[PDB]
């Protein structure tokens, strides 16, 4: 209560709520369901569990390592 | 927290002496749990009879461009787009 | 002789009668499309793209190999020419795989650009749905190449390059018709010091750089002109830099030096700038360990060791050092009262004053016009491979006959070995041997001497003997004396005034010693006294840096701007395409800062003032890309057998420290030894 | 027919050809070369000293009533001896047409202002003052119009870099918006999109 | 007027880039993997490459 | 060599020198109205010293068209300072009050960074 926002709607009901499709996901047999599809998450900004970026490539110049 | 010391699928992790782990005291590190390598070697290879086979991603127009793989060489032949493996007995 | 008139695109032009349609077209400016015509290879008619319509002819002619006659009107922009080009390359593109996003040649592929210009807009190939296009298996040609034979268009450039320039005939054309595959019949490795150029010569990119595997894209690449320093040819290259990282080394066309050709060691050593680098200044603390310190503390430690030396100071120049660091090192040693400097590769005594004793006096572009050459203990296939390409071109075209002195070597062409004794080196200079009569009867003779015989003392007299024979072989605008060096710093150091003896600094017995990019391993700690202080200035950690009491990190040849002088004497300057990593800086800046910390500063604070100081040294080092003709070169022969250091490919791969640091050369050596051990297991 | 290829207008080509020869006959001193480009547009390349009368002629002749001056465009070509070129685009409502009058200007050579003829140029040449840096003599008000008040240099000159030379931030020990040397967080990745094979054989002559 | 005209104070360039940068006039190198010479057909001015670095946040140049 | 060009507001060097001295006089009169109005932390004498330094770094030019272009640009800055037409952030840009100075000796430049 008093914490509702627009990010609580999952991916299957998002097109039904935004009038993209007239088919609810109860009878929408075309929507896939794979093993790697994660559950829906809200916007976690302003929270200790937010996103913060980083470099994905590792170090490309290696030093000596005298020993 | 184990997400700071977790390694991504590109082989990247910050060291314990690095100053760049100070950015993760207030926001958690995002590491994708679904590595593409494990989910592409979980798919078994497809046994085929013809000398050449065609791959299109398994979706038609929604997959990759259609390419032809030769199967006369023994072993597993990997499609360079989707990673599906073909084999001829 | 006379010039015949041909009307190309309704434009009259006077051409030599031996020229073809495409040469006259390139003379007036129009570029006729091609896939198999390379001007350094033999002509062929297999790609059929260059079809042009000449007047009063029933069929179009191939412009690459049809010689012109008087009165022809060639129409490049005709309707029949464009129809023929569109049909021919539609046939080229009916069986090409849809591999453009996973193809490393894409963005600079000839087939993509020749479809956007003089190509059709849509594919007429209905049969993609059923009984579709072909696919052929990949052949493990080598560890340097990545072969996807489905993308090959059968243009026969790689086979002509192997059988014409590379020398070995491992590549071939198997099969007949639509199932023809351009590859080796068995699982073999194609090995040449020139396989990287095959990636250059493949127009579609079926043959791909395997160290440059999916790394970047050609529109993204910042291209910077540089000169490779690992070989002594001084070949002009272009370096691919994107987002402050080296990607690959590609040839840049200089007709005098390299002519679109690059060695495998010069090309596939871009990984060596990434591994075993030096990023921090290191000082050997008295507990026995080399620890990384700050720049100012390392500089004052080297200054305190210099002040504790008190007159016994010597310095050794290496193989990767440029002209400017050698000038700064010699200026620092001469300002500190030390008259001894050293170079790693040795030389004869008294040959410093005249350039012709250490110069490839015949031009590398002129060596293709030689009629008979003599090799005195050198292997130019591995020591300086573009000189071997020039000798192969002169062997193919100018009917060159070549005799060699030393052990049995493969020069990628037919040659006769006279022997291994040095006394017959006198005999060719005496006139008793028949090859002396061959050299005297030749129109443009030459004698090529390796530098490792000039490292020897008594063979130095051999040098003088060859000079006497050059007084019997002098020709107008042709100097027969030739000395083929190994590293790119020896000629520059002898131009400055270095004593090229590496044992000279050991015999001087200094208290502090300067190693400037030296990794040859000629100096150890047991030769030096116990109070020595070895200072390393170079960029790569190796056996030169393993014996150093103070390690100062430098920049590589792609990270600094520096003049290098090759064997022929052409001084060329590299360009800083990528910033140095860590706390590494330019070497002459390290020497100037050391002069500031010690107390006697060098008079130059900028690079242009250092070029002015080089002008004060010698005016020919200031001008770049211009070679002045040197003068004439100016006796107990020892009984030692003549030996060559580079006799095989595995010795050629680990010549230099940058080539030592890279894992590509280790992969090549492992693949070569694996192929040899499988051959020995099968036999 | 050819549905992909654009069909031109023959009567507009004939009318602009006759009017271009008429303009080249009327002013032999200032008109340097009259050309008719593809797309049925007439370009009258003129001398710099004829910048003010020719437009006046094109304002005031009975077969040249180019009442509107829609814009003035400057093109920076550094390879030429006279660097900038200045393109006046004029619209005629009476004869329902357009003309382009092109002149060349050095970095220091003036241009006589067309504000006595067309008042819209009262700002338009100001833009050419700000973007390129050519002085317009007899201008009622010549100032920088689009750039910063403390800006140095001219932006759309090709010698000027894309990202400029300086940046602005906020500084608390001075309590002011301050000027700093330019450092991008990520540099502008230059793409090499030059064509290696020529496509148009009609433009090499 | 003399034809040798210095326009450094007019162009708005800072003086440090005037006294420090070196300008290379060159014909651009042909791509060795491509037979086309249309991009070779011009000369061009380019400026000397200074230091690039990695930003500590995310890893750009 | 020799070249015949159209002049900008002056024929010879003496008129351009007179225009530069007119700029110096007008900027001298405009400085005390700049100081009291713009809310800047610069004393009037520091402003006049900065004006002198701005003229000193352009004393070296000799060409009259370059001098007159500098006169035109200085007149534009004067017109942007008579009417206020600006803020205090742009007036202080001449002093470069935010840039920390860099050393000129080679040892400190070697220690700090490659620039
Ligand atoms: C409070 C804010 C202060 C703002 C200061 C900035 C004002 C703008 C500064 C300028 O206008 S820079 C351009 C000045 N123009 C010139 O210097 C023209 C060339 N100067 C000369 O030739 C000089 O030799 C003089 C100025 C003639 C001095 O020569 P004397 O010796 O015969
Ligand atoms: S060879 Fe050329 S056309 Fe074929 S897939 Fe590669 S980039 Fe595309
Ligand atoms: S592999 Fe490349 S170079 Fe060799 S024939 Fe095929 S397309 Fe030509
Ligand atoms: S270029 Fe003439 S047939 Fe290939
Ligand atoms: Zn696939």
């Amino acid at each position: 209560n008093m914490d509702y926002d627009g990010s609580m709607i999952p991916a299957e009901w998002y097109g039904w709520m935004h009038y993209k499709t007239d088919l609810p996901p109860i009878r929408d047999g075309c929507r896939p369901k794979y093993k790697w599809i994660a559950d829906h998450s809200e916007n976690l900004s302003g929270t200790k569990e937010a996103y913060y970026p980083y470099s994905t490539t590792p170090n490309k110049v290696e030093a000596w390592e005298p020993k | 927290r184990g997400d700071i010391e977790k390694v991504t699928h590109t082989g990247q992790v910050f060291d314990k002496e690095d100053y760049r782990n100070a950015r993760f005291v207030n926001a958690k590190r995002y590491v994708n749990e679904n590595w593409g390598i494990k989910l592409i070697e979980e798919v078994p290879p497809k046994e085929c009879t013809e000398r050449v086979v065609f791959c299109d991603g398994g979706d038609g127009p929604l997959g990759h461009p259609k390419v032809y793989i030769n199967l006369d060489k023994p072993g597993n032949h990997i499609c360079g787009y989707c990673g599906l493996r073909f084999v001829k007995k | 002789p006379e010039k015949i008139e041909v009307f190309v695109d309704d434009i009259p032009v006077q051409v030599v009668p031996g020229t073809t349609v495409l040469q006259a077209a390139a003379q007036i400016g129009v570029e006729i499309p091609r896939f198999c015509y390379h001007e350094r290879l033999a002509v062929a008619g297999n790609c059929r793209m260059c079809l042009v319509e000449v007047e009063k002819s029933p069929k179009p002619v191939a412009a690459c190999a049809m010689p012109v006659m008087k009165g022809w009107r060639i129409k490049t922009n005709s309707d029949l020419t464009r129809k023929a080009r569109e049909g021919v390359m539609e046939f080229l593109l009916m069986n090409h795989p849809l591999d453009c996003p996973i193809c490393d040649q894409g963005g600079e592929c000839d087939l993509q650009d020749q479809a956007m210009a003089f190509g059709s807009d849509r594919s007429r190939f209905t049969d993609i749905n059923y009984t579709g296009k072909r696919a052929v298996e990949d052949k493990d040609i080598g560890p340097l190449v990545k072969t996807i034979m489905t993308r090959c268009i059968h243009c026969t450039r790689c086979v002509r390059f192997a059988s014409e320039i590379a020398g070995v005939d491992d590549l071939g054309t198997t099969g007949r018709g639509n199932d023809m595959q351009i590859g080796t019949y068995v699982e073999k490795l194609f090995l040449t010091e020139l396989s990287g150029n095959v990636i250059d010569l493949c127009p579609v990119g079926a043959l791909t750089n395997k160290p440059y595997s999916f790394v970047a894209r050609p529109w993204e690449i910042r291209k910077v002109s540089s000169i490779d320093v690992l070989d002594a040819v001084g070949s002009n290259i272009v370096v691919s830099t994107r987002t402050n990282e080296v990607l690959r080394i590609l040839p840049r066309e200089n007709e005098d030096v390299n002519e679109e050709w690059l060695a495998d060691k010069s090309r596939f050593a871009c990984d060596g700038l990434k591994r075993q680098r030096l990023v921090a200044p290191m000082v050997r603390m008295p507990n026995g360990e080399l620890q990384a310190v700050e720049w100012e503390g390392a500089l004052i430690a080297v200054a305190k060791a210099i002040k504790a030396a008190g007159g016994q100071i010597a310095g050794i120049s290496g193989q990767l050092a440029d002209l400017e660091a050698q000038v700064a090192l010699k200026d620092l040693l001469n300002r500190l009262g030390s008259e001894v400097v050293a170079t790693e590769q040795g030389f004869i005594a008294g040959g410093t004053d005249n350039r012709a004793n250490y110069l490839l006096n015949s031009t590398i572009a002129g060596l293709e016009e030689a009629d008979a050459v003599l090799l005195v203990g050198t292997n130019p296939r591995y020591e300086a491979p573009l000189v071997n390409t020039r000798l192969r071109k002169a062997y193919v075209h100018n009917e060159l006959q070549i005799a060699s002195i030393g052990p049995k070597i493969d020069l990628s062409y037919d040659h006769e070995n006279l022997g291994a004794d040095a006394a017959l080196v006198k005999d060719v200079c005496s006139g008793a041997h028949a090859f002396s009569k061959v050299l005297e009867g030749a129109k443009k003779p030459a004698i090529i001497i390796g530098a490792d015989l000039l490292e020897r003392a008594d063979g130095a007299a051999i040098h003088a003997t060859v000079a006497e024979y050059c007084k019997k072989l002098k020709k107008p605008n042709w100097n027969p004396f030739n000395v083929l060096q190994t590293n790119a710093a020896q000629v520059g150091a002898l131009d400055v005034g270095y004593k090229a003896g590496a044992q000279t600094a050991v015999k001087a017995q200094p208290k502090v010693l300067f190693l400037l990019n030296a990794d040859a391993g000629k100096v150890t700690r047991e030769q030096l006294p116990k109070d020595c202080f070895v200072v390393y200035i170079g960029s790569h950690g190796d056996n030169g840096a393993s014996i150093a009491d103070a390690v100062l990190p430098g920049a590589a040849y792609t990270e600094k701007q520096g003049i290098y002088v090759n064997t022929e004497g052409r001084p060329q300057q590299t360009l800083p395409g990528v910033s140095p990593p860590g706390m590494a800086r330019e070497d002459w800046k390290i020497l100037r800062a050391l002069s500031e910390v010690v107390g006697k500063p060098l008079p130059y604070d900028n690079l242009d003032e250092l070029r002015n100081r080089l002008e004060d040294v010698a005016p020919h080092l200031t001008r770049l890309g211009q070679l002045e003709p040197a003068g004439d070169a100016g006796k107990s022969i020892g009984g030692g057998a003549i030996d060559i250091k580079l006799k095989e490919l595995r010795d050629y791969f680990m010549t230099d420290a940058i080539s030592r640091a890279s894992p590509t050369m280790a992969k090549c050596i492992s693949a070569v030894n694996k192929q040899q051990r499988e051959n020995e297991a099968k036999q | 027919d050819k549905p992909t290829v654009r069909q031109p207008d023959a009567v507009a080509r004939s009318h602009l050809s006759d009017f271009g020869r008429y303009v080249a006959e009327c002013l032999p001193k200032y008109v340097q070369k009259v050309q008719l480009t593809a797309g049925d547009e007439l370009e009258v390349l003129i001398a710099p000293e004829g910048v003010v009368p020719v437009l006046q002629f094109l304002k005031d002749h009975h077969q040249a009533q180019f009442t509107n001056l829609v814009d003035i465009a400057g093109v920076d070509v550094p390879c030429r001896k006279n660097r900038f070129e200045v393109v006046y685009n004029l619209l005629s409502l009476r004869y329902n047409s357009r003309i382009r009058v092109k002149t060349y200007t050095d970095e220091l050579t003036p241009l006589d202002s067309a504000c006595e003829v067309h008042k819209a140029a009262n700002w338009y040449e100001r833009e050419i003052w700000d973007m390129y840096g050519v002085f317009f003599a007899n201008h009622p008000d010549l100032r920088r119009i689009l750039t910063d008040y403390g800006f140095e240099g001219h932006p759309q000159r090709r010698d000027f870099p894309l990202s400029g030379y300086v940046e602005l931030r906020y500084d608390d020990e001075k309590k002011r918006v301050v000027c700093e040397p330019l450092e991008l967080a990520q540099e502008f990745r230059k793409f090499d999109l030059s064509a290696p094979w020529e496509q148009f054989p009609n433009f090499r002559n | 007027v003399p034809t040798a005209v210095n326009l450094s104070p007019i162009s708005g360039v800072p003086e440090e880039h005037i006294r420090e940068r070196r300008v290379r006039i060159h014909i651009p190198p042909k791509n060795a993997m491509q037979s086309g010479t249309d991009n070779v057909n011009t000369w061009q001015i380019e400026f000397d490459n200074r230091e690039r670095w990695e930003n500590p946040l995310m890893g750009w140049a | 060599a020799v070249q015949q060009v159209r002049p900008i507001l002056s024929v010879d060097r003496e008129e351009a020198r007179k225009r530069a001295l007119n700029l110096y006089k007008a900027w001298y009169r405009q400085i005390p109205y700049i100081v009291m109005d713009y809310d800047i932390p610069m004393t009037v004498e520091q402003c006049r010293d900065k004006l002198r330094e701005e003229f000193v770094k352009h004393r070296n030019v000799t060409d009259i068209r370059v001098i007159d272009m500098l006169v035109i640009k200085g007149q534009m800055e004067l017109k942007e300072s008579v009417e206020i037409w600006k803020q205090k952030g742009h007036i202080m840009r001449y002093w470069k009050e935010s840039q920390d100075p860099k050393p000129t000796d080679f040892l400190s430049k070697f220690i700090q960074g490659v620039n």
